[PDB]
């Protein structure tokens, strides 16, 4: 794999370059949202973001070297986490707000438009602010997101040793970023640990999100794309 | 058969 | 004062507070069933909870927290901690889950309970993961203390983060002693903490099934387990 | 009230 040869800088530039585009929501000022329209907007956006996430995944160093099935497994396991850390990262400069899209900026309220959505909002909002207080950098964000992609589903599988090899490389890249920013040796590992611990909560937010999306599927209504349903069934 | 299979194979 | 402990002290304090390995009420003559196995795992867990709660008080910093916070952290991480403990015990029993010395289970025995198989596999995977990483007793206790303080943390509670940083310092100190290079020290730290993500996953999947059970077929849950359970529902 | 709460006091 060519991923292991890359330097810290090379790993970085390759990740920033792989970044998915920011997508817009179905504009329509008709406020306020009901529940069907709210979930409709989120579902459609997520469905469109997914297509790009796959392009992004294939550009994450080491992901291409994986068997198609391995790649499928990983994405199926971590797709919501990846969407969430993205949402969280976009919302950083909007305290008390979730930037689903540049034209879709929802605050604490409006989470009530959907039952059981306010709880998800607050965890997301909490993660966003945590990132903000840590002053998370873009180069660190891409590192975190790629880590989720490779790690989330690796313990549910030579090919695994490969993934862990790449994961170590991304860790090297993280410490390198922190070293360049002028952090002491100790501040480097403390920050590293801090960031990774947040991944545990992003996993948590994802699990809750998943089970809701079911009830909303089982109870029908809010038409989900076949792509979503397929990603969903991989968690049921 | 999975839509995910197509998108991964036709990735750009 | 939990912030004035040296790495060595942290290890000692945590290693000291280690709860005992409780025994199952497993009766090997009694033929297995759905109700009995879940009754076995439920009863064991209920008794472990009592030791865990008292183990929490001995984790540096935990006592400094308000009493309402203590409750929150435990209600959030109780299953994670039960699981990482189970995984740590089963470490040297490949393909087997050591719930108790007298209750040692392999994959096929889970099938006796519907939907138990996936949980058993993630758990088995975690232990084998511990096994190829050669997780150390000193490292395990740090991870378990980290789960306790981190899982429920997300006014200004930077104290918990102060202790968390301390434990991180403790983990690095442990690896520096084991003769690891700086690069290896940060890599292993990352590997260890990333496992917590999957332990979180098993906990949430676990909770999920526990809900179903409760309002369904009644595998009677202890009054303590029932309160902890509602904390997630 | 709350068992967990009580046990944390003893
Ligand atoms: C924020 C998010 C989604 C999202 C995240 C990031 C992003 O960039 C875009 C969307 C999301 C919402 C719907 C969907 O089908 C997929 C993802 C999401 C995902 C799962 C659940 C929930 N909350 C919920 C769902 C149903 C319900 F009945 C009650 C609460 C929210
Ligand atoms: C391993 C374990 C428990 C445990 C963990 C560590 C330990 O030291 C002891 C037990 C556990 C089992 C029952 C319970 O009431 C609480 C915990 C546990 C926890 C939650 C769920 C499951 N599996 C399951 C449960 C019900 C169902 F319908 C389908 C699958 C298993």
């Amino acid at each position: 794999s060519l991923a292991l040869s890359l330097t810290a800088d090379q790993m970085v530039s390759a990740l920033l370059d792989a970044e998915p585009p920011i997508l817009y929501s179905e504009y329509d000022p008709t406020r306020p949202f009901s529940e069907a329209s709210m979930m409709g907007l989120l579902t459609n956006l997520a469905d469109r973001e997914l297509v790009h996430m796959i392009n992004w995944a294939k550009r994450v160093p080491g992901f291409v070297d994986l068997t198609l099935h391995d790649q499928v497994h990983l994405l199926e396991c971590a797709w919501l986490e990846i969407l969430m850390i993205g949402l969280v990262w976009r919302s950083m400069e909007h305290p008390g707000k979730l930037l689903f899209a540049p034209n879709l900026l929802l605050d604490r309220n409006q989470g009530k438009c959907v039952e059981g959505m306010v709880e998800i909002f607050d965890m997301l909002l909490a993660t966003s602010s945590r990132f903000r207080m840590m002053n998370l950098q873009g180069e660190e964000f891409v590192c975190l997101k790629s880590i989720i992609l490779l790690n989330s589903g690796v313990y549910t599988f030579e090919e695994k040793d490969h993934i862990h090899r790449v994961l170590d490389k991304i860790t090297d890249t993280l410490i390198h970023l922190m070293a360049k920013a002028g952090l002491t040796l100790q501040q480097q590992h403390q920050r590293l640990a801090q960031l990774l611990l947040i991944l545990s909560h992003i996993r948590h937010m994802s699990n809750k999100g998943m089970e809701h999306l079911y009830s909303m599927k089982c109870k029908n209504v809010v038409p989900l794309s076949d792509l979503l349903l397929e990603m969903l069934d991989a968690h049921r | 058969h999975k839509i995910l299979h197509r998108l991964l194979q036709d990735s750009s």
